DNA sequence: ATCTTCCCTATTTAAATTGCT
DNA sequence: AGCAATTTAAATAGGGAAGAT
């Protein structure tokens, strides 16, 4: 599948993975990912990386994108597109901490807050280690972090880059 | 086998492999590898290159040389010179350096012209950037490259030192390294002791650059031992300084290429000659030359 | 000769911007100036420290701030005053047998690119450092002696030529390599969206304490003042392999990337000042760069 | 230079050396090149035909002597190129070369014994403790010694018995407890705590009875029962046969063993010690891969079982056994004929062609070089290693900075790394700014050389860069400690490569008197296992004490009739060699040492006294030393400068001494303009380089090139004040000193540190001697024992100098020449000399010299240790960051010349000054504040 | 990589004759047609001169060029009359220090200093002769050589051009030719095309001093194009303006003797090999140059 | 062509043994 | 003890072919 390349360039008085989440914002909220275009990043070592990679089926083009990201264009560059026959394809991998699940007690048991806390005391309180960027989102009005892993490749993508299902 | 190199206008430098150059029938032949005799005009030859596998013999020497043939002696490729003697005005008439020679130690040593031929040599680096357009490489009409380029133009042009000229030069030659590096997905920082692919291909692309503009300065009899950019203990430096012109232009984008694709390096070799003689890069660094000391 | 540096000596800082407050605009709407809250939201959390694992059981009731642009308004507004001040050659604490042999080995400074690399980092949009980060619209007004400049489209990073800053560049130079003073009144109206989250400075938190704190001058989000001087000396492009500009240091260092740049290979300021005061020839850009930190000043002395 | 270079190659090593010495020299036919070239291309041709690969057959002649000899090439004995070479050359009654065969044959096949126990094999498959209760060498021990006791053991069947725990395995049998002493010590020697033991034991057996299992085998004791129930697996076809071809013959050969003396018997069984941790440590690095299980010996690096202990005694025998075999018929590899050694020495290096006075045929030789300094002593020693033919010595230097000077010395003359390896063992970061390219100096650590056929037999192929450079190296310029290692260790296998270094190389100790008295005892220890190989000592020490000589003439006559036995042949004597520069003198001496060597010094003392006086010393009558000081700085500073510029060196004893005599200076209120300098030794890695290299361009006086290294414009006073640290290897020239006494050898050398390189004679006074060392304020009981032979023992009557020294005296090295032992309570020169002499003592002892039945046990390397200090901690400066207690602090910055900072390094503080912070500070290191 | 040997201190010096020179298993080696190889001492030779049936590979040239050998023909220009072209190729793939360059340069463009710098080099003909004596002919300290040696010095004092020069050369040089000839009892008449020993001898030993000469210019890095003596029989450069410091002194002393005493054509050769190293040739015209350009 | 590596190819040296004087 | 005959074998030289530049 050919791909493309959106680097983050002199984003050091920003932090670089700022850049990154914001040319992630932006990718999402002027289309570009409709069900097919996806994500990867080739530095996940511990951080995020600094290159986005599009590796869209039918094709991506130069022009199109660089119009989308005219606001992050004083630090980023973009390389022609290339080819790649495996692409390393992540998906969305999401937390719960206590009060989430216990809100989903209220409303799918339909049990009191006490006993919701009683089954759920000594349980719950998961901690994610991977790598992540930080995300506006727009409809539900609240910022938060978005954690991406490894997993095999799937034919259809959401409107962020990763895999489904 | 039998290769022609355009250098200043007419005269051809032609390179010789695989080959026995001696005197047939009164006149300088040679006997190829598969056993056919091929003669040499002396017309239209001023320089004639000896690459691998070649043996010379001395009336062929001496007769080659009656004509203003001269003769160098070159690792196969006809960018690898090692051994030769310096260009006169005429080979048998006088003895005198050439126009060209003379010219550049005047303009060497007065300091105004010196720092003149700095700024030009710099303004032409920017010239062969556009000029000889890659394939593979990025774009010298990108956003981001132009203004690199305008960088260099506006701190060339304001600059009256040399030590800043040396500073931007160093500036523009490694941010031409950070955008190939941005091109091809890693991070590249220019060291030569490192053993990666990049940076031993540009290294030993650097090294051919080294001798194709050692060819340059030989060609118009430009002597190596006054640099424009570089100190006055710098050994070769105007070697280096030549070579600037096209290490960012032609090695940088060909050797970038050859270490994403990893192929080995006697056919990084081939590509880089293959270059040089498609674009006519020795032709350029000549006219070059011509031009920032005739002023 | 072998003149040794004075252990007290200091220089005063000579472009002192004010905090730069953030206000909450329209784009064709300018006049309305609403002020930016920080809101700040309640956390509920244990706490989780290395010294106290006695204490994790039940604790740390957090209340954590954030700035975001009303629900009306899609365009931020920062406002603060830069004052460039001239004399930059005087030792407030030093004295004048290193500064006096400092004045008469950098009047041969070109002024007018200091300034112009100074009120190019003031209206490109360096004193925006977050909030510049995807605004479809940027624009800078600066106001300075009953002048009004406008820059729309000014990339930061490359100090291009443009006739409005080279303008100011003119009467900041002649202060600054003069005696006076000269104000501009910066107003940066960057168009983000309609309720975009924006970005004041941090105030330092301890390992513990709450998440992040943002300056806050009188319940209004706001910017440092030694952040926008920060954003100001940002002009240091003439170190050993430059690739963008950094922050004028004595030691060309920058925290956030681990690394100095002009440390220990004799590029450090310290080195060329005693070349200066003994008298080595210094080429333009290092003693433009020497100049620049005694705009910005601080203690040199051991 | 005209040289020829002759090969002797064998295969296409005939034809791949042809390409190299073709590309240098010009082919005459018939495998032989001749023609001229530069010394550096002597290097080159060298450096490039070595390299090449192993056996390279090439002989090299410049004129008619060999330059040099690639391989073991025989080559030249008298006249060059053999015919052909094929065998049974001289086969003698060899009788000691089989009695160590012998001797270590059967103890290599009985030196692993005691693995066979239950505890040795649960330890390798780690169940229990790996530290046993009793090590497997004294179980293997007990194992022989009962088979011993019960039946016959030279020849018997073997058969294990069953053993119990014997506190002792020594009888009196002299083979059997020559056989014993080598297994229970292939690892480690047995220690003995016992005074009376350490008073009295002297012989081989009588001192052998004394080392029981207590000395170290015994660790802990629990589980001795399972520590001697014992399996008998062992019983092969080939284990039984070797031991039986081993034992037999011992049994034919331990007939010379009885005709053996004492002296004999510790050298050969030293020898057959080394061989065997040779042969053991050989089989135990590398991996032979099979087994035939039940029974284990070793592990490997993954823990599993390997080299199981049938096949693990044959390996260790038959690589003892070949250890031997090349360490006594080894032709070893010598240096090239260095050619700008062999001419005339020309004006004050005229001295130096008293090697023409010394015999060139010579087998061994003890040279007694008393040359003062200044005069080429080390390029004397070379050229008279070189006398005799091609050289091969160890030249064993203190500090690493006078090895580095040797080594400069001989680069600059005619010495490349294809012969000259300069060994210092730390890797310091001490580099060399500036210029790199322009620098021509800063010898480092290449050593292209050649090398040794002996690395075969070490273990794991010697080992990498250090071993390759110790072992293989024709000259050897090292610090000291490469060396003594020889005499033996306590735990490990680092005697065998000092050992077989020093076995086939010369031994050249240089200022041996800087040593400490323990230092010199170990070093007259490799004096005499030097000399018990035939290898000549060359001692270059100009303030030789009588007693020093003597010893060390001692040591070495020791050796060599350790050699003239070893060899049957009869002792004549050893050709002493005394010199000096003004003359020489060789003779055979057997006996009388003592009279022709107080003459040969009481010629050298008049020689010495008719010339003019270059150090006048003043023992001050001021009391209080501090005053003291000031009065002398004046009254030097009014007398001895060079137009109102003096240069003085204030040495004193010790660290806060020396930070007590700077603040005292720097807040002394004078009219003098007083500079100070802090030179000590305690100080971080850079800022102490840094002070070492200015002062030696500063104090250099051979030329006037110091007059832009400080500023002579102004009248000032340069003085610097320093510890012991100045006194020893460093080239200084002061105008004047003011010494802090604490031993007489210390104002000898801190008058040759004044005037060291002018030859102006002194007018009134250029030494004032203190009145009192500064110890006599804290302790009046002894104050001369820091830096000084007083001690516990031996007290000074009076401390007074008035009482123990000459108030007007010439100091020169005749006090310390001539060797007095009476009045030594009164007069520090005979107070010195009675300690030299009783310390360094005729005797055995425990911690002497003639150490015999000792060295057997671990005594001579526990109670006489190399080197002894205090405790030394180490504080170390991390980037300006101090790591314990020490306290960045500021100095007084009143007369500071120089101050040079730091931010690397170390400083090396006593266990005793860690208590309390040691506040290091960028002017003067380390004080108590 | 090593030293590699100073050029200043290589030995052997070869002109080979009627021979194909070449590398069989890396060794320069010359092969004559009776089947014989001979190698040479690359890494030691200062100069490989080619004579008439001459011829040598690329690969010979290039592991010659490497180790810092100068490579000359016999033939072309090299008739010795005119002296206008013999063919010498040099290794110019080394970067050659450039001070003595900048320093000969600074002295040649400067027509005073050049002046200056001729008389020098004029007066180290005579130097050559005080240093380097010779046991087997001329006496230096004679009266006619003290006199001639003395006229020459009192005229190249008071002389005013390169044409005054021009002519001091042929009264010194043409007298001693003719004085060692009237006490070697010879006519002699000084003739590159004579077949007599006291000319075949002589143009040998002019070849070697070229090769020399040659070796000592290029190890400074100075070329030939910039010589100090112009005129209308000094064709040729700087190369014969460094060897004839050496004729009088060195090369006609043992040309005239190896005539007179019956010496072979490989003697001559190899007593000049003799002379060349014994009394450090060499490095005493690297070292007199660096004298010469200095400043 | 040039030069290198390797495989024949057998031609060419060195050792080894042993009666014989 | 030197040698000779005579075997035995290790190695040296060379030519042809093929693969590199
Ligand atoms: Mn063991
Ligand atoms: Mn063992």
């Amino acid at each position: 599948y050919n791909t493309i390349s959106i680097t983050v360039v002199d984003a050091d008085d920003v932090g670089v993975n700022f850049v990154v989440s914001k040319v992630l914002s932006t990718l999402h909220n002027k289309g570009i990912f409709n069900g097919e275009v996806g994500v990867t990043f080739p530095r996940m070592d511990k951080n995020v990386g600094d290159i986005i990679t599009l590796f869209s089926k039918t094709g991506v083009d130069r022009k199109v994108l660089t119009s989308t990201l005219n606001t992050l264009t004083d630090f980023i560059h973009i390389g022609k597109p290339k080819e790649a026959d495996k692409v390393k394809t992540y998906r969305k991998v999401d937390t719960k901490s206590k009060g989430k699940l216990i809100r989903r007690c209220i409303k799918r048991k339909g049990v009191s807050a006490e006993t919701a806390e009683s089954l759920y005391g000594n349980y719950k309180g998961e901690k994610c280690k991977l790598p992540y960027i930080v995300v506006n989102s727009k409809s539900t009005g609240q910022r938060f972090s978005m954690f991406l892993e490894e997993c095999e490749n799937s034919e259809k993508f959401n409107s962020y880059g990763l895999c489904i299902v | 086998m039998q290769k022609q190199i355009l250098t200043s206008q007419k005269r051809n430098m032609y390179i010789l492999s695989r080959c026995k150059v001696l005197v047939k029938n009164g006149q300088v032949c040679h006997l190829h590898e598969d056993g056919n005799v091929y003669t040499v005009p002396y017309a239209n030859t001023v320089f004639i290159g000896l690459a691998e596998g070649t043996s010379i013999t001395n009336e062929a020497m001496s007769m080659l040389a009656a004509n203003g043939v001269i003769v160098f002696w070159t690792k196969g490729g006809g960018y690898d010179m090692f051994a030769a003697d310096i260009i006169c005005h005429l080979p048998q008439a006088d003895y005198r350096p050439t126009k060209y020679m003379q010219n550049w130690v005047r303009l060497w040593l007065d300091e105004e012209k010196k720092l003149s031929a700095a700024k030009e040599i710099l303004k032409m680096r920017v010239d062969s950037l556009s000029t000889h357009v890659h394939d593979f490489g990025v774009d010298v009409e990108n956003k981001r490259v132009s203004s690199i380029v305008n960088k260099f133009d506006k701190g060339v042009t304001q600059a009256t030192s040399f030590e800043s000229l040396l500073g931007h030069e160093g500036t523009f030659v490694k941010s031409l390294y950070k955008e190939y590096a941005l091109e091809y997905e890693i991070e590249f920082k220019r060291d030569h002791k490192s053993a990666d692919n990049y940076n031993k291909f540009l290294t030993l692309g650097n090294y051919y650059a080294y001798g194709i503009a050692r060819s340059s300065l030989w060609a118009l009899g430009i002597d190596n031992s006054f640099p424009l950019l570089h100190g006055s203990t710098r050994r070769g430096g105007l070697v280096f300084d030549v070579a600037d012109i096209i290490k960012t232009s032609i090695i940088l984008p060909l050797a970038f290429h050859a270490a994403d694709q990893g192929m080995s390096n006697t056919e990084f070799k081939r590509s880089c000659v293959a270059y040089f003689d498609k674009n006519d890069i020795l032709a350029y660094l000549i006219n070059n030359i011509k031009r920032l000391c005739m002023e | 000769t072998k003149l040794k540096a004075p252990a007290v000596l200091a220089y005063s800082r000579k472009i002192n911007p004010t905090n730069a407050l953030m206000f909450a605009v329209n784009w064709s709407d300018r006049d309305n100036t609403t002020a930016v809250m920080v809101g700040t939201k309640t956390v509920a959390g244990t706490q989780s420290v290395r010294g106290n694992p006695n204490d994790a059981d039940k604790g740390n009731i957090q209340t954590v701030n954030f700035a975001n642009l009303p629900h009306n308004k899609n365009t931020l507004l920062v406002k603060y005053n830069v004052k460039f001040v001239g004399d930059v050659f005087k030792a407030e604490l030093g004295g004048g047998e290193y500064s006096n042999t400092l004045q008469t080995a950098l009047e041969n400074t070109d002024f007018g690119t200091l300034a112009y690399r100074y009120v190019y980092n003031i209206a490109a949009g360096r004193t925006l450092w977050r909030n510049r980060v995807g605004a479809e619209s940027i624009e800078t007004v600066i106001t300075v002696n009953d002048q009004t400049f406008t820059f729309s489209d000014l990339l930061v990073n490359e100090f291009d030529e443009d006739v409005d800053v080279a303008e100011i560049a003119d009467m900041v130079a002649g202060v600054l390599s003069g005696e006076g003073f000269v104000t501009l009144k910066v107003e940066h109206y960057m168009l983000l969206g309609e309720g975009s989250e924006v970005f004041p400075s941090q105030e330092f938190v301890e390992n513990s304490k709450l998440s992040k704190q943002l300056f806050d001058l009188n319940g209004q989000a706001a910017m440092h003042d030694q952040k926008i001087g920060n954003a100001i000396r940002t002009i240091d492009t003439w170190y050993e392999d430059a690739t963008t500009p950094i922050a004028v240091e004595p030691y060309g260092s920058v925290v956030r990337n681990g690394v100095a740049y002009r440390a220990g290979n004799k590029t450090d300021l310290f080195t060329l000042m005693d070349g200066a005061v003994n008298g080595k020839s210094l080429t333009e850009e290092d003693q433009m760069f020497v100049t620049a930190n005694l705009i910005r000043g601080g203690v040199f002395g051991g | 230079m005209f040289i020829r270079i002759k090969c002797f190659s064998k295969q296409p090593i005939a034809k791949k050396v042809s390409r190299e010495v073709s590309a240098y020299l010009e082919y005459t036919g018939n495998n032989t090149w001749e023609g001229h070239i530069s010394g550096q291309g002597v290097s080159n041709l060298q450096t490039k035909l070595i390299n090449v690969g192993k056996g390279v057959k090439v002989v090299c002649n410049y004129q008619d002597k060999v330059l040099f000899a690639i391989g073991n090439v025989a080559m030249s004995d008298t006249g060059s190129v053999p015919k052909y070479t094929t065998k049974k050359v001289y086969k003698p009654d060899d009788s000691i070369f089989t009695l160590k065969q012998g001797l270590v044959g059967v103890a290599a096949l009985w030196h692993d014994l005691g693995k066979a126990n239950s505890y040795f094999q649960r330890k390798l498959r780690g169940e229990c403790n790996p530290s046993d209760p009793v090590r497997h060498e004294w179980v293997s021990g007990v194992i022989v010694s009962t088979f011993a006791k019960g039946n016959d053991w030279l020849s018997d069947d073997f058969i294990i018995p069953e053993v119990k725990h014997s506190d002792n395995v020594f009888g009196d049998d002299q083979v059997l407890n020559a056989v014993l002493w080598l297994i229970n010590t292939h690892h480690k020697k047995g220690l003995v705590e016992d005074p009376i033991y350490r008073a009295t034991k002297t012989m081989f057996t009588e001192t052998l009875q004394c080392v029981n299992v207590n000395g170290g085998w015994f660790n802990y004791g629990d589980n001795i029962d399972e520590c001697y129930k014992i399996d008998t697996s062992f019983i092969t076809d080939t284990y039984v046969k070797q031991l039986n071809r081993y034992r037999k013959k011992l049994l034919a050969t331990k007939h010379i063993w009885f005709t053996l003396g004492e002296d004999q018997k510790i050298a050969i069984l030293q020898e057959c010690r080394v061989a065997l941790m040779l042969g053991d440590s050989n089989f135990s690095s590398d991996l032979i891969g099979g087994d035939g299980s039940h029974l284990y010996a070793n592990l490997d690096e993954c823990g599993n079982l390997k080299q199981t202990l049938t096949q693990h005694l044959l390996g260790v025998t038959d690589c003892a056994l070949k250890a031997l075999f090349t360490i006594n018929h080894h032709k070893p590899v010598k240096a090239n004929f260095i050619p700008t050694i062999a001419e005339k020495g020309e004006g004050k290096f005229a001295w130096q062609n008293g090697v023409n006075m010394v015999d060139s045929s010579i087998d061994n030789m003890f040279c007694i070089n008393m040359a003062s300094t200044g005069k080429g002593k080390t390029l004397a020693n070379l050229k008279l290693l070189q006398h005799f033919g091609n050289v091969r010595c160890s030249f064993g230097l203190g500090m690493v900075s006078l090895t580095k000077q040797t080594a400069k010395q001989f680069l600059d003359m005619g010495v490349d790394y294809n012969s000259a390896a300069m060994v210092t063992g730390f890797s310091k970061s001490r580099f060399n700014l500036g210029s790199e390219s322009l620098d021509q100096d800063e010898v480092s650590v290449e050593y292209w050389g050649q090398t040794s056929s002996l690395s075969k037999v070490f273990p794991n192929n010697n080992a990498g860069f250090k071993n390759k450079k110790l072992l293989s190296a024709p000259i050897l310029v090292t610090t000291t400690d490469h060396l003594v290692k020889a005499s033996g260790v306590k735990k490990g296998n680092k005697q065998m490569l000092p050992y077989v270094r020093c076995m086939h190389s010369d031994l050249v100790l240089d200022e041996i008197d800087d040593y400490g008295i323990e230092d010199m005892v170990v070093l007259a220890r490799l004096v005499y296992l030097t000399a018990c190989y035939g290898n000549k000592v060359i001692i270059s020490s100009a303030t030789i004490t009588p007693a020093i000589s003597n010893i060390f003439y001692e040591a070495y006559s020791s050796g060599y009739k350790v050699f003239c036995a070893n060899k049957q042949t009869t002792y004549k004597g050893v050709n002493v060699v005394w010199w000096d520069e003004f003359g020489i003198k060789v003779e055979k001496v057997t006996d009388q040492f003592s009279n022709l060597n107080t003459r040969f010094v009481n010629k050298r003392i008049t020689n010495l006294l008719e010339s003019t006086p270059k150090h006048k010393a003043l023992v001050v009558d001021q009391d209080d030393n501090m005053e003291a000081v000031k009065q002398s700085i004046t009254t030097l500073h009014n007398a001895h400068n060079s137009g109102g510029v003096s240069f003085g060196l204030i040495r004193t004893t010790t660290i806060k001494d020396c930070v007590a005599v700077t603040q005292e200076l720097q807040n002394w209120e004078t009219d003098l303009s007083i500079k100070i300098l802090c030179y000590h030794s305690r100080f971080v890695g850079d800022t102490k380089a840094q002070m070492e290299e200015y002062l030696s361009k500063v104090l250099n006086r051979k030329g006037d090139e110091y007059k832009k290294f400080v500023d002579t414009t102004t009248p000032t006073a340069y003085i610097v004040v320093a510890t012991p640290v100045v006194e020893v290897g460093r080239d200084f020239d002061f105008d004047w000193a003011i010494i802090e006494p604490s031993s007489e050898r210390s104002i000898v050398q801190c008058a040759g540190r004044v005037l060291r390189h002018r030859s102006s004679t002194p007018t009134t006074h250029n030494i004032h001697i203190l009145k009192y060392p500064f110890k006599f304020y804290r302790n009046s009981n002894i104050c001369y024992d820091v830096a000084g032979y007083e001690s516990k023992g031996y007290k000074l009557k009076s401390k007074n100098m008035l009482d123990i020294y000459k108030k007007e005296s010439i100091v020169n090295s005749v006090n310390r020449l001539q060797g007095d032992a009476a009045f030594y309570t009164k007069s520090l020169t005979a107070l010195e000399h009675k300690v030299l002499l009783d310390k360094l003592t005729t005797d055995i002892a425990d911690t002497n010299v003639f150490v015999g039945g000792w060295q057997l046990t671990a005594n001579p390397h526990e109670y006489c240790k190399w080197r002894r200090g205090t405790k030394n901690e180490d504080l170390v400066l991390t980037d300006g960051k101090w790591s314990g207690n020490v306290t960045t602090t500021k100095p007084i910055q009143s007369k500071i010349w120089r101050k040079w900072q730091g931010e690397n390094g170390s400083i090396t503080v006593p266990e005793y000054l860690l208590d309390k912070t040691i506040c290091y500070n960028d002017f003067y290191g380390g004080y108590e504040n």
